[PDB]
């Protein structure tokens, strides 16, 4: 499953955002516009999608940035069902329970910030943006959309920059 | 020649400069409150999920 969940990661234009050589993040385009955590500084590995002019949220420390639509051809698919159960993503799997998503601690760190969260079919479900140390597991703070449209962001107290 | 501090009134001037002094304050009142009702129509729409 996650040879198949980065394989469809690779396929749609995802990439890095590079400062001085060094991967400081992530962004990916969803719904044919492109995302980007605001707290990651670089830009992104892509000179066409870098000529995007982007705007800024800071409640929820990210922004956004209108996308051709020749290259809103191919890019993820959103959806809002979301229930409770086990989801997939770059550093293997995430659990879902109570409204949050958790992974088993050692699993995500500095730099991972943009990685989506896949479900059983290949559609994003959320974004991470962090996480914080959670003993045997580690949850991560997230943003996810009811189908009403309403974004919500899931915060840990005291959450760290991821 | 007390000539009281309130004597150089113009009742009818003397309102509409009432109306240009606070006037706008009772504006920026109700610009507040509108403001604040916002807001908290925002809030309760995104915790409402």
């Amino acid at each position: 499953k996650r040879q198949r969940m980065v394989m469809k990661l690779e396929s749609d234009k995802t990439f890095p955002i590079m400062l001085e050589g060094k991967i400081n993040g992530y962004a990916c385009v969803v719904g044919g516009k492109l995302f980007r955590p605001m707290h990651v500084e670089g830009k992104i590995d892509n000179d066409v999608l870098a000529a995007l002019k982007t705007k800024k949220a800071s409640k929820y420390d990210l922004e956004y940035a209108d996308v051709p639509q020749n290259m809103r051809a191919d890019t993820f698919k959103y959806t809002h069902e979301k229930p409770q159960g086990y989801y997939s993503w770059h550093h293997g799997a995430v659990q879902y329970e109570n409204g949050r998503f958790t992974v088993p601690k050692g699993v995500g760190a500095k730099g991972d910030s943009g990685r989506p969260i896949l479900d059983n079919q290949g559609r994003v479900v959320a974004i991470v943006l962090g996480g914080v140390n959670e003993g045997s597991r580690t949850a991560l703070s997230v943003v996810m959309w009811n189908e009403k449209g309403v974004t919500v962001k899931y915060t840990p107290e005291n959450c760290e920059q991821w | 020649h007390a000539q009281t501090f309130t004597a150089a009134v113009s009742k009818t001037a003397w309102t509409w400069l009432t109306s240009l002094l606070g006037g706008s304050a009772v504006i920026i009142i109700i610009g507040l409150v509108l403001a604040t009702i916002v807001a908290m129509y925002v809030l309760t729409n995104q915790k409402h999920n």
